[PDB]
């Protein structure tokens, strides 16, 4: 887990 | 006729997309839009890349959505190699080999969501409510702004989409049933079904209504 740019939408 | 975007790369990683644009005469921009025929990801070695906005919005409008390894080849071998051997398979959510890019691309009739009439009853994260609309509307719904405004009638199902874990005060979003006649599901419903490039049954999503 880090994030790089664009908000991510992750597990449930 | 080509514009794209990027996802999940960094500042290096952008440079590289950059020039590549710049060699094949591409357009590149921030913002996807209808324009937008090609969508990057940050993908691993066999093309399943995270969940984002773009991604979803790229599967939605049926465009290119491929690895960033489409780029660094293309770049190693001196020439623009093939969307098809990059296209992005799969994501860490809904599964590595779905191909809802590839689903997407070829069923631009077939949509997903044809037929049915969808509220984004707010407030959301990481996205504003107008681009979950616009997802739902490239894949052939239709958009309420409010609860009252569906349109009952023949043939046309209506649904709420929530996203619980928005709200302030609370369980609220379960109180959707005494204002009217349709089924609640989680955002995680439109995710998926975008993903996957196929619509989705309810049930797994479906929140439960206080009469
Ligand atoms: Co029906």
């Amino acid at each position: 887990p880090t994030r790089v740019s664009s908000p991510v939408f992750g597990a449930t | 006729r080509m514009s794209m975007v990027v996802s999940g790369l960094t500042p290096e990683e952008f440079m590289l997309v950059y020039k590549f644009a710049r060699k094949h005469h591409i357009t590149l921009t921030n913002l996807i839009t209808e324009e937008t025929t090609h969508v990057v990801m940050k993908t691993d070695a066999e093309f399943v890349c995270e969940r984002t906005l773009k991604y979803f919005l790229g599967i939605a409008g049926g465009k290119w959505v491929v690895s960033y390894f489409w780029v660094t080849q293309s770049i190693k071998e001196r020439k623009m190699l093939n969307e098809h051997d990059f296209e992005v398979r799969g994501d860490v959510v809904n599964g590595r080999n779905h191909q809802g890019p590839k689903r997407a691309r070829e069923s631009q009739d077939r949509k997903i969501f044809r037929g049915l009439e969808i509220c984004c009853y707010g407030p959301f994260t990481n996205m504003p409510t107008d681009q979950l609309e616009w997802m739902v509307q490239l894949c052939g719904a239709s958009v309420v702004k409010e609860l009252s405004s569906f349109t009952l009638g023949t043939g046309v199902h209506p649904i709420v989409v929530v996203q619980p874990d928005a709200w302030t005060e609370d369980n609220g979003f379960h109180a959707i049933g005494q204002m009217c006649e349709a089924p609640v599901v989680t955002r995680e419903w439109v995710l998926d079904s975008v993903a996957l490039y196929q619509c989705q049954e309810l049930d797994t999503y479906l929140i439960p209504q206080i009469p």
